[PDB]
């Protein structure tokens, strides 16, 4: 069913300033994804699940046409509850925050995405056989979270508490030797 | 258009009360299957449908 | 139609052993209705209108009364195992009283072989199993006053106060004969357990022996009328010796 | 298509039971059996197509 | 009058196809096909219809609340609005509704059959009346048509005049279903239609027979024989009166009927001059095949025409009747021809039964009823042989015909029914359990040992 449907979520991403009338579809299938919340099959990542996860992420990001914040919460729970079906597979879905969301220092919408990304490190304790560039980039996530949230972004309580997390099953002496990283 | 003008009544019999009752539904579906012409006979006709 | 609905009501609760209070409450009015109806049908022909009787014999009344008896035997057997429904039990006995009264006044001292005893015989033997059930009910459970003062019941009364246990009734009525262990365990089902120390068997016999007397007299009157006004049916003779 | 849509929406809201008693019943599963004998799958997914 | 319980009943209905009404009964063999099929019966005067598989019988007629109660763990009269349990008297399989499709209806098709469905989920069928002149609660009568609906599928027992030929199911809608009292409570030591027995000439050990199979004579050659075939399948022959309803009435002296051989399913007659030939069941037009009974071979005026509807008068006792028969057409009486040379006489003792012009005064056929499973056995012989011969003939259709990638053969290949029948016979002839008590084990191994032997008196191996 998700193989047959998944291009229709792709069409659901079409929202910049142009569609504005097929919103009955948007709230219709806002109401026909809670079944996917109810279920956790599909471990082995055979199908293109990077596509479905990117559809979910860009759809919660897409506020340019009808969202109607209740369905935003519904779709957001849809993104959040998917962590109890994957086997650390969707590298496109784990790097897309690195390309979209972790770059965002809690601007508007990336704070729920940070709360959603907080679940995978809870697996990573004594787990998460690492990837090279992902494990190279996530300390940069830690660093901008621990500098920008200090002094570039505001110092609000609920703002800092939105993603006030460690995200580190880190090494002891060092972790990586990528290209020379004197400063970004 | 007539049947669509109908059956929102019968939907509203059972809709908001979530997972509605069987004392109503059993007689509903029983009377309905007993008169298959109430279906779309394009679908549930007396023969090829 | 009424008794048909009542039998459908019975088969529902037949899976259960205890009955809900509102169900019993509805059963009360449903029985009172048929009581009024039986009194009416008596008052048509109590005072013998013979055309009424001959029309009744060719009616569908027979099916109704046999279904009545079929529900009655199972229901009273189930009902008698608990104090909280003996009201319903005695009301059913009152309905049975009015029904047998109708059956008597249908005759009004009829002829020997006027087809009335014959149709009665047919519905009786067709209703054999339930006839046996109710007959077993009465011939068993009348004896709660039979065994009062009996020496082989008082042999095992292990109570100076006289508020005796349950198992005195167990021991002193299977050791003693003219009883049966099904009746024993059913009676102590009917008895007030009170952690197996007291029965208050005087009240136990006082509540239970009264209405059975009246209905047993009336049904014995029916059976004697039916035997005398027609011999020569051994199925009847079986029901006589029973 | 609106008529048949309201029909199937009714029949979904006229579900024979929910997870309460489909565990602990067969009569509602009889209703489910009559339903599934009437309508198959492999066309609803066609309706998605 | 009305169908009391624990009775024998048959279905009947009507359906015009050719602008001519046609009485369609229903039946099912059991073994080899769990499905049922129809049975035209209108042509009794020119061909006998099969009248064993259609016959079912009653077990219990109750309320649906009583049904729901007995699912959760006497003699009566049938009522409307009652569930009813049927039993196939031959195969002992209870009749139910099933979960299979046929005729491309693409629906709740539910091809009706029967099985061992003593579990009461689906073998029960809810009774209704057929019209507003009747109603619920009315004591049901004889001859009235009815509407009947499943318990599990809650669909009308449907007669499908589908896109193909006529067919039966419970798929769409109503059909008027009658209940002919085919039979009823018979009486002790008497005969009715459908019975089967051994037809003993003499006093001690001698009876009717036929030629043993694996013989080029076609087994149209009726004979007499002593005390060997008196425990075999050949000497069993079925009767049936020329009526349809109340066929299980008692048949009296001089009562008309046909006689079927149980194994071959063939009938007896004199066609033109060929003696007592065993005719098949197509050329059996109730004159050559119609026979009666006779107390003696004396001339009686033959004015017994007195129609009966009920059980009727019983007279005929087994071992004391000493019956005779005249062919209704020719009048000639059964007797051994007594044709035999010294070789055939000293050799195989075998007479030639023939409808003699007067006969001999020792025919006097006293009787021994067989009241046993072996009737069921012999019907299984007939069904199984009729399946296997046409199966192997369909095999021989293409035996000397290596096909190409094209139309592979001619007729169809009977495969599924024979497989079902094969595993059924396997379960039939299977041994008893070693864990059982000695006595019942001995009785049951005796029974199957008998049945092993009974599958050689009509071959069943070669």
């Amino acid at each position: 069913h998700v193989l047959d449907v998944g291009f229709l979520p792709d069409m659901r991403a079409a929202a910049s300033l142009d569609t504005a009338t097929f919103s009955t579809t948007e709230m219709a299938l806002a109401l026909n994804r809670y079944l996917c919340l109810a279920v956790l099959p599909l471990i082995t990542k055979c199908a293109p699940l990077f596509a479905g996860t990117e559809h979910r992420a860009i759809m919660v990001d897409s506020m340019l046409h009808t969202v109607y914040r209740l369905s935003r919460g519904r779709s957001l729970t849809k993104a959040q509850r998917d962590v109890i079906e994957d086997c650390l597979m969707a590298l496109c879905r784990y790097i897309r925050p690195s390309m979209l969301q972790h770059l965002l220092r809690r601007l508007v919408f990336d704070v729920p995405i940070l709360n959603e990304f907080a679940k995978m490190p809870l697996k990573l304790l004594t787990n998460h056989y690492e990837r090279c560039w992902k494990y190279y980039c996530l300390p940069t996530g830690w660093a901008n979270f621990g500098v920008t949230s200090e002094e570039e972004l505001h110092l609000t309580r609920k703002l800092f508490w939105g993603i006030f997390d460690s995200l580190a099953h880190k090494k002891y002496d060092q972790e990586l030797y990528r290209m020379a990283m004197p400063c970004l | 258009c007539g049947g669509e003008r109908y059956l929102d009544f019968l939907r509203f019999a059972v809709f908001v009360n979530g997972e509605s009752v069987e004392e109503n539904a059993n007689v509903v579906v029983r009377l309905l299957i007993r008169k298959p012409e109430c279906f779309g006979p394009a679908l549930r006709g007396e023969g090829g449908s | 139609r009424l008794q048909e609905s009542i039998s459908d009501f019975y088969w529902y609760y037949s899976g259960k052993d205890v009955i809900e209070e509102q169900g019993k409450r509805n059963f009360s009015k449903a029985m009172s209705v048929a009581k009024q109806v039986f009194n009416s049908l008596t008052e048509y022909i109590q005072g013998p209108c013979t055309g009424n009787q001959q029309s009744l014999a060719h009616s569908r009344l027979w099916d109704a009364v046999v279904g009545f008896l079929h529900v009655f035997a199972h229901m009273m057997m189930k009902l008698a195992q608990d104090s909280s429904q003996i009201e319903l039990l005695k009301e059913l006995l009152d309905l049975q009283k009015d029904m047998v009264v109708m059956l008597l006044s249908l005759l009004e001292g009829n002829v020997v072989n006027g087809m009335i005893a014959r149709q009665m015989v047919d519905m009786l033997v067709e209703s054999s199993s339930n006839v046996e059930m109710i007959l077993k009910f009465f011939d068993m459970f009348l004896k709660l006053k039979d065994i009062v003062g009996s020496e082989a019941f008082q042999d095992y009364v292990t109570d100076p106060r006289g508020l005796i246990s349950k198992k005195d009734f167990q021991k002193a009525m299977d050791s003693q004969k003219q009883f049966t262990g099904p009746e024993i365990q059913f009676l102590l089902s009917c008895s007030e357990a009170d952690e197996n120390e007291m029965i208050n068997f005087e009240e136990f016999a006082n509540r239970f022996q009264e209405p059975a007397r009246d209905i047993g007299f009336n049904v014995a009157v029916l059976l004697t009328n039916l035997s005398e006004h027609v011999p020569h049916d051994p199925r009847l003779r079986n029901f006589l010796e029973l | 298509m609106s008529f048949y849509a309201a029909l199937i929406d009714l029949l979904g809201r006229c579900a024979p039971e929910m997870h309460l008693i489909q565990a602990g019943k067969g009569e509602a599963l009889r209703i489910r059996a009559i339903l599934r004998s009437l309508v198959p799958l492999d066309d609803l997914v066609g309706i998605i197509s | 009058q009305f169908l009391r319980t624990d009775d024998e009943v048959v279905l009947q209905c009507s359906a015009t196809v050719l602008k001519e009404q046609l009485k369609l009964c229903l039946a099912a063999e059991g073994f080899g096909n769990r499905l049922c099929f129809l049975e035209p019966t209108s042509n009794a005067q020119n061909v006998p219809p099969d009248l064993a598989i259609c016959c079912f019988t009653l077990e219990q007629s109750l309320s649906v609340r009583a049904l729901q109660e007995m699912l959760a763990n006497g003699h009566r009269t049938l009522l409307y609005g009652h569930a009813i349990l049927l039993r196939h008297a031959h195969s002992r399989m209870y009749l139910s509704c099933l979960t299979t499709s046929r005729s491309m209806t693409d629906k709740l098709a539910f091809d009706v059959g029967l099985q061992e469905d003593a579990t009461g989920e689906a073998c029960w069928w809810t009774m209704h009346p057929a019209s507003k002149q009747r109603s619920e609660g009315e004591k049901v009568c004889v001859g009235d048509d009815l509407i009947l609906v499943s318990v599990s599928s809650e669909r009308y027992l449907h007669l499908s005049t589908a896109s193909g030929e006529l067919q039966v199911d419970a798929s769409f809608m109503q059909t008027l279903w009658n209940m002919n009292p085919i039979c009823s409570c018979c009486e002790e030591g008497y005969v009715t239609g459908g019975h089967v027995l051994r037809l003993f000439h003499g006093h001690m050990d001698e009876c009717l027979t036929i030629s043993a199979a694996d013989s080029d004579d076609q087994r149209r050659l009726v004979y007499y024989e002593g005390g060997a075939v008196c425990t075999h399948a050949r000497s069993l022959w079925r009767l049936e009166p020329l009526r349809i309803s109340w066929s299980g009435s008692h048949l009296r002296w001089g009562q008309p009927l046909r006689i079927r051989h149980v194994t071959t399913g063939r009938y007896l007659a004199l066609t033109e001059d060929q003696g007592l030939v065993v005719v098949d069941a197509c050329k059996a037009h109730t004159k050559a095949t119609s026979f009666c009974f006779r107390v003696s071979k004396e001339k009686l005026d033959t004015a017994p025409k007195r129609d009966v509807e009920g059980m009727g008068p019983p007279e005929i006792k087994y071992g004391e009747s000493l019956c005779f028969v005249q062919h209704v057409a020719s009048g000639l009486w059964l007797t051994y021809a007594a044709p035999d040379p010294k070789a055939l006489r000293l050799g195989v003792l075998k007479k030639k039964a023939i409808l003699h012009q007067e006969g001999h005064m020792d025919d006097a056929l006293f009787l021994t009823r067989c009241q046993q499973e072996e009737s069921q056995a012999a019907r299984m012989i007939h069904s199984t042989a009729g399946l296997y011969n046409q199966f192997i003939k369909g095999l021989d259709s293409f035996s000397g015909k290596p096909r190409g990638s094209g139309p592979p053969a001619g007729p169809a290949l009977p495969i599924e029914a024979v497989i079902l029948s094969l595993q059924d016979l396997i379960g039939y002839f299977e041994p008893p359990s070693e864990e059982l008590q000695h006595e019942e084990k001995q009785s049951k191994l005796r029974s199957l040992r008998n049945r092993q032997s009974l599958f050689q008196e009509e071959g069943m191996l070669s």
